[PDB]
């Protein structure tokens, strides 16, 4: 019974697809199906469910991803800053130590995808992109050695940002590219971490991801486009960095976020009427610390002082039950491959979800063993608080740069 | 030569390529995150990385390209250097809208591809193959967000409005919970009449309430009715109170019980009549979704019960 996802009431939280079949219900009704074999796998073998996070089988997977990787990630050849993000980031949540001999490793290869015009390309040699520079800077700040953040070149940085910036506000990901949501999020992570912003920097920047929120609630790419969950994550925490939450309509974003957790699987959706995925636990429940502290910002009274407005409990039950590989690593679903795009955010997702705090208040709910609890990350940001800190606290003591 | 031709070759073994030295990757001595290519995928890029630092803008360095593009699409300098080629070699930009159009086929969910295909839509001034292209894509994924961001490019830069509704009304028959045609429903209409137009307004709301009526528990419907009504606030329509609680018996489910909580908590921030009556009936709707309708929304609905006792109190 203490199980959220195993009580028998759980089991009227099944589609209902009023006896109309199409597409979306066949495939929702599919996932529902295999969930539940899996909720159900203890009651079958005759046992006593047991949710352990299995952190050594993760811990290998990732400290040799670390190191190497097969010809199967060829399609990450333009990516290799974000295997640094993602892998770095899940071993600090797993309170695993990163040697100085790794660390200093990872700072030099992150030298050599740095352009000599600023920014940071997807490898050595290639081009610069605001993606591979977001997580680039993300890795550097999880080091968070004098040689970590002596890697960045604040000045031309900033040269690089204003060579992306539009007159309307919007920010290209890379020079001839295309402008979305993503790119002011990377750009604005970036240079507030780095403290690089100057005063016209973002003009424009926080209007024009106002125009991303649709009629649904939810953020969309670009304006007119579909509410989704990662381009919401990026417009909202662009919006906190800058200081402008109060330029979305805030409660019509709250209710759209809520409106995302499935009622049966406990995970999150991306969008409307499409699948769960355990990517989306950290891109959609990270939204709830960031409403919660735009909403407290205003002085909200009837805000939690224990708990996000989500179902904290339904969502790790779904990560630690549904989204482990049993040879380490997470994933998206039962029976998807894993990955370390998915062992970053489901990792991301389950600490969120263990850790809410607000002003002085904080408390914490570990489903399974006490020893599933994972080191906090900033729902900003998304590594850990006290790298926040410390990489904001050593570039304030460096002056905003000048122009050439 | 194709890539995953039985007859390929690596550029090393090429005679018209001997005369180029490979350039190798600089992974650093001590390397992180390293990938163990494949012998073709090494080949192609250690080759692509010559042509690239001297900047060959020969006809063989852009055949290489499409190597390089089909063994990792999203290696964006790659497509950088392969519109340098296609303007510096003048192209046909019509045999490369074959060859992107076969590209997205195979990747659809790839950034790059499209971002591709934009530009040579650009470049031509021509987007008399959009609509159906892009119709073929969903015809396979009707949920494709580059594709449906794709479709709004062309419709916005064109001024193709005319046949949008009709396309948005055939695919939500074929499935009325697709959330990305509801959303190219308004997409659409506020472009061309807008809301503000009664007849449109009034439209639109009975064909989205008889959607309601024929799949009661599909959300995106739901989300539409209150998208289109919350600008000027739900209580400015009385009647669509009432039109809800008699759907309610038959038709019932925590969409609903959600939305007559909306439309109270607009009713309380106008100055409604019998003020007293609607909060009570808005708090135990809130109880009754928190601890059984709707309960993975408990911290939810306990939040907006809270609010509208401190705000209503
Ligand atoms: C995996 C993978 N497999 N392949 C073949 C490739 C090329 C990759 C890869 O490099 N990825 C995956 C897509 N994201 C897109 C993206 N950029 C972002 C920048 C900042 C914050 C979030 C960002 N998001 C994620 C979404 C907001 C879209 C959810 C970049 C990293
Ligand atoms: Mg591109
Ligand atoms: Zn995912």
């Amino acid at each position: 019974e203490p199980l959220y996802s195993l009580r028998p009431e759980h089991a009227r939280e099944r589609l209902q697809d009023d006896s109309v079949e199409t597409v979306t219900s066949i495939e929702q009704a599919k996932v529902e199906e295999k969930i539940q074999e899996v909720f159900s796998s203890y009651k079958f073998n005759h046992l006593v469910p047991r949710l352990v996070l299995q952190r050594e089988k993760h811990f290998h997977y990732l400290k040799r991803g670390l190191r190497q990787l097969t010809d199967a990630y060829e399609c990450l050849d333009a990516s290799r800053p974000w295997l640094c993000y993602w892998i770095l980031h899940s071993l600090e949540l797993l309170d695993e130590p990163i040697p100085q001999i790794v660390a200093t490793d990872v700072c030099q290869f992150l030298e050599l995808c740095q352009s000599p015009d600023g920014g940071f390309g997807g490898g050595p040699g290639q081009y610069p992109h605001l993606a591979p520079t977001y997580a680039a800077v993300n890795a550097l700040c999880i080091i968070g050695t004098e040689e970590a953040y002596n890697v960045i070149n604040r000045e031309k940085l900033l040269q690089y940002l204003y060579s992306l910036k539009q007159p309307d506000g919007s920010f290209l990901m890379h020079v001839g590219g295309e402008v979305d949501v993503r790119s002011a999020y990377c750009a604005a992570s970036v240079a507030s971490l780095t403290n690089i912003i100057t005063p016209d920097l973002f003009e424009g920047t926080a209007e024009w991801i106002a125009r991303c929120q649709n009629w649904e609630g939810g953020i969309g790419g670009v304006p007119g486009m579909e509410a989704h969950g990662g381009y919401t994550f990026c417009g909202l925490a662009a919006l906190v960095i800058l200081k402008k939450e109060r330029s979305l309509n805030l409660k019509s974003l709250l209710q759209w976020v809520t409106s995302r957790q499935m009622r049966f699987e406990g995970g999150f959706q991306g969008r409307c009427n499409k699948l769960v995925d355990g990517c989306y636990s950290f891109w959609q429940a990270g939204l709830l610390p960031l409403l919660h502290r735009a909403l407290h910002a205003q002085g909200d009274p009837a805000l939690s002082m224990s708990h996000w407005m989500f179902h904290q409990q339904a969502l790790q039950e779904y990560i630690l039950m549904c989204c482990q590989c049993p040879a380490g690593g997470l994933l998206d679903k039962p029976g998807k491959s894993r990955d370390f795009y998915h062992t970053c955010y489901c990792l991301s997702g389950l600490s969120i979800a263990q850790h809410f705090g607000s002003g002085a208040m904080l408390h914490d709910v570990v489903m399974g063993v006490p020893e599933n609890v994972l080191q906090p990350t900033h729902p900003v940001y998304n590594i850990g608080p006290d790298k926040v800190i410390q990489a904001t606290t050593h570039f304030l003591q460096k002056p905003v740069p000048g122009f050439e | 030569l194709s890539l995953d031709s039985p007859t390929y070759v690596l550029y090393r073994d090429r005679a018209e390529w001997a005369d180029i030295d490979p350039v190798p990757q600089n992974d650093g001595p001590s390397p992180v995150v390293q990938i163990i290519y494949s012998e073709k995928f090494r080949d192609v890029y250690d080759y692509f990385r010559a042509v690239l630092q001297r900047d060959e803008r020969s006809e063989r360095a852009f055949k290489l390209t499409r190597d390089a593009i089909e063994l990792n699409a999203a290696n964006y300098t790659v497509w950088h250097f392969r519109r340098v080629l296609l303007r510096s070699l003048q192209k046909d930009l019509q045999e490369e809208m074959n060859y992107i159009t076969a590209i997205i086929e195979e990747q659809p969910k790839n950034y790059q591809v499209w971002h591709h295909r934009r530009v040579l839509v650009e470049w031509l001034k021509d987007p008399s193959q959009e609509l159906e292209f892009i119709a073929d894509i969903l015809n396979q994924d009707a949920k494709n967000y580059h594709a449906w961001q794709h479709r709004q490019w062309v419709i916005q830069e064109f001024r193709l409005w005319d046949n949008e509704l009709q396309y948005v009304d055939q695919l939500l028959k074929e499935d009325v919970r697709n959330n990305s045609v509801w959303n190219q429903r308004h997409f659409v209409i506020s472009n061309t009449t807008g809301y503000s137009d009664r007849a449109v307004l009034e439209r639109e709301v009975q064909y989205t309430l008889e959607m309601i009526k024929l799949v009661p528990h599909n959300e995106s419907a739901w989300n539409y009715l209150k998208g289109i009504l919350q600008d000027r606030g739900l209580s400015r329509y009385p009647n669509l109170l009432n039109q809800l609680l008699d759907l309610q018996p038959s038709h019932s489910s925590p969409y609903l019980i959600a939305f007559l909580v909306d439309i109270y908590e607009d009713m309380l921030e106008n100055q409604c009549d019998n003020k007293e009556d609607i909060l009570n009936k808005a708090l135990e709707l809130c109880e009754i979704l928190a601890k059984e309708k709707d309960t993975i929304r408990k911290e939810y609905w306990r939040y907006i019960g809270r609010s509208l006792q401190s705000k209503h109190s």
